[PDB]
Parts: structure tokens; C-alpha cells; sequence
């Protein structure tokens, strides 16, 4: 189907305690596939899943200058931010940076992204076009107007239409084994009385990967939307993905109750009840 | 493969 | 300054089962600033050893985080994960349910 790669960077200044810590982790669609951590004993960009190892030197040594340079124009940027903002150069701040690439089925391009966000609030972002900036405040307008000046922009969309789409596409050759196989999720319905009068009904999506899935209560063919409890899909740490949605039931009614899954590594949504 | 870095803010 | 408070669920990789090895995770995320410390606990005590995944966030910039251990679980020992960031007060402890 429709896939994406992004990379995602973070850095955080610690005055007194050193220099910006910088993380970086590439993505695609929801398989971690490299990271690189500037407090690590030798600081090099790793492998972080199979496919990927198979790449050379040259990758490894480009990916890795690459690392550095961002750490280095991120701590010059935490620096230039302190200026705009006329803030105080004792605390901690945050630079956060993703960029990448979704493409379709067919691989061609659907949307390029490149976007930052200083202390968790967006500073300014590539636009959809591909060639204008949404700039947050006027101190990120100070950045759009030198970034406009020296067509960056551009720059951006020669790489993102360009070995943004072209390596997804290998990477997701190299590793169709595991990138292009949906594991459905696992179902059940569990029951755990509350009082004499009601129970919790849960169902559980197990073992999914990738991780966007539905799970709906219904109640005679109603949504439940307003009472159902949806924890936040989380990682089992083995690729796959977890999640469970819950509904308090008056004891007695528990079959007027359906469970609705959705998930692309199932054929048709299913449909589950508590089977006592 | 990433990007190069852009410019200075 | 924009502050936001960790979601915590704390859980198995696989189902439950008594004397059968498995790992203890604890997901923290939808939090800001990335600054956090989380330790696991069995009967109250720290788990030494416990690995993390390396910092990333999501589509609204809040991060998020694994942390997690090898574990046996068995009828009696309680398991929780303990939680501290600039937005508690005091540090956060979410006990492990084996149904949740």
C-alpha cells in the first residue's frame, strides 16, 4: 500500500552540563531502521533493522557527517533562538526537526514534509507546495525571510521528490519481508465485573503491526464513542503493536455489545462479543 | 538516505 | 513554556503467564519537555538493567519513549513502573495489571 519515511531529531541544550544532546532516529512507515545519539561513546549512525545493513561504507560515512552537521546547525540555532526570543541563556530548550516522504502504492509522491518546532510549539514549516514556508510568530519569520533569500525551499523539494522517494522505495525492497507484511491483529473480548450491577467489557488488538488500527464499541449497532476508554496504541517491543478499547455494561446487557476491528492485515473488519 | 541540513535559522 | 504531562501504561509484550518468561514494558509519551526519569519496580524496588528506546516524538511534537526488562511474572510479585517529570508534583507510580 501507501508507505512513508521520516526523520526525526531532537536536541537539548543543558547550560552548565555540556553541549546540546542530539537524537536522531529514521523511520519507515512504523520500523525504526537508524539512530544516532551524540552522547554515545563514539557517535556513528547505527543500523536498527536488518535491511539496512546491507548498506556500504560510503552510506554509513555520508549518514554519519550528515548526524554531525545537524547537531552542530542545531546548536547554533538554539543559540540564534535565545536572540528572537529574548530569553535568558540559563535554561533548556528544546529543537525539534522532521522531515520526509509519503508516497503511494505505485511509489510516486504523495506529500514531503519539513518542519521544526522550538521548546514543543511549531517555528516554521515547508508548506504542502513543496515551495513556500507557514512561519509560527515574527521571530520564524526572521528565518523564513533568510530561508526565502537563499531558496531553500527548492533545495528541499529536489530531495524530497528526488532520494527521499527514490530510497523508500529500495529500503522497502530490501526489506519487503517485513516492511510489506501486515500481521493482523490478535482478538478478544475480556470481562471484569465492577459491582453487582456492572462490568468492564475490553477488547484487545494484539500483536499488529503497522500500528494504525480501529477499535469501536457499539451498543444495539450505536457507537459508544462518548463511553468507550481507547488506551493509546503501544509498542510489545518485537515490531508489533498493542491497543485495547473498553465500555462499563449494566450487568445482563453485555450481548447488545459489539467489538469493531479494523486493520489492513485483515480482510473484512471483524467483529467480536464477550463469548462467557 | 537523509537530507543535507538547511541554513541557519 | 509549554508543558505536558506523560501518559504511562505499563504492560506485557505477551499475555500473562505465571513461572513464563516475558518483558515488563512502560510506554511514557504525550510528554514535553523530553527531560524524564522512569525506573520499574519489582516489589518496590528498582530492576537494574532496564533498557530504553531512543528518543523520538509524534505528529503534534510530544515524545515518547520505551522502557523495558526482562521478567517472569508469578502470582505474588508486584510490578509497577515509577515515573518523574517537571510536570508531577511528585513521582508518578503505575502498578502493573496483567489485565490492562
Amino acid at each position: 500500500g501507501s508507505h512513508s519515511m521520516r526523520y526525526f531529531h531532537t536536541s537539548v541544550s543543558r547550560p552548565g552540563r555540556g553541549e546540546p544532546r542530539f537524537i536522531t532516529v529514521g523511520y519507515v512507515d512504523d520500523t525504526l531502521f537508524v539512530r544516532f545519539d551524540s552522547d554515545a561513546a563514539s557517535p556513528r549512525e547505527e543500523p536498527r533493522a536488518p535491511w539496512i545493513e546491507q548498506e556500504g561504507p560510503e552510506y554509513w560515512d555520508r549518514e554519519t557527517q550528515i548526524c554531525k552537521a545537524k547537531a552542530q546547525t542545531d546548536r547554533e540555532d538554539l543559540r540564534t533562538l535565545l536572540r528572537y526570543y529574548n530569553q535568558s541563556e540559563a535554561g533548556s530548550h528544546t529543537l525539534q526537526n522532521m522531515y520526509g516522504c509519503d508516497v503511494g502504492p505505485d511509489g510516486r509522491l504523495l506529500r514531503g514534509y519539513h518542519q521544526d518546532a522550538y521548546d514543543g510549539k511549531d517555528y516554521i514549516a515547508l508548506n504542502e507546495d513543496l515551495s513556500s514556508w507557514t512561519a509560527a510568530d515574527t521571530a520564524a519569520q526572521i528565518t523564513q525571510r533568510k530561508w526565502e533569500a537563499a531558496r531553500v525551499a527548492e533545495q528541499l523539494r529536489a530531495y524530497l521528490e528526488g532520494e527521499c522517494v527514490e530510497w523508500l522505495r529500495r529500503y522497502l525492497e530490501n526489506g519487503k519481508e517485513t516492511l510489506q507484511r501486515a500481521d493482523p491483529p490478535k482478538t478478544h473480548v475480556t470481562h471484569h465485573p465492577i459491582s453487582d450491577h456492572e462490568a468492564t467489557l475490553r477488547c484487545w488488538a494484539l500483536g499488529f503491526y503497522p500500528a494504525e488500527i480501529t477499535l469501536t464499541w457499539q451498543r444495539d449497532g450505536e457507537d459508544q464513542t462518548q463511553d468507550t476508554e481507547l488506551v493509546e496504541t503501544r509498542p510489545a517491543g518485537d515490531r508489533t503493536f498493542q491497543k485495547w478499547a473498553a465500555v462499563v455494561v449494566p450487568s445482563g446487557e453485555e450481548q447488545r455489545y459489539t467489538c469493531h476491528v479494523q486493520h489492513e492485515g485483515l480482510p473484512k473488519p471483524l467483529t467480536l462479543r464477550w463469548e462467557p | 538516505i537523509r537530507a543535507a541540513p538547511p541554513p541557519l535559522f | 513554556m509549554i508543558q505536558r504531562t506523560p501518559k504511562i501504561q505499563v504492560y506485557s509484550r505477551h499475555p500473562a503467564e505465571n513461572g513464563k518468561s516475558n518483558f515488563l514494558n512502560c510506554y511514557v509519551s504525550g510528554f514535553h519537555p523530553s527531560d524524564i526519569e522512569v525506573d520499574l519496580l519489582k516489589n518496590g524496588e528498582r530492576i537494574e538493567k532496564v533498557e530504553h528506546s531512543d528518543l523520538s516524538f509524534s505528529k503534534d511534537w510530544s515524545f515518547y519513549l520505551l522502557y523495558y526488562t526482562e521478567f517472569t511474572p508469578t502470582e505474588k510479585d508486584e510490578y509497577a513502573c515509577r515515573v518523574n517529570h517537571v510536570t508531577l508534583s511528585q513521582p508518578k507510580i503505575v502498578k502493573w495489571d496483567r489485565d490492562m
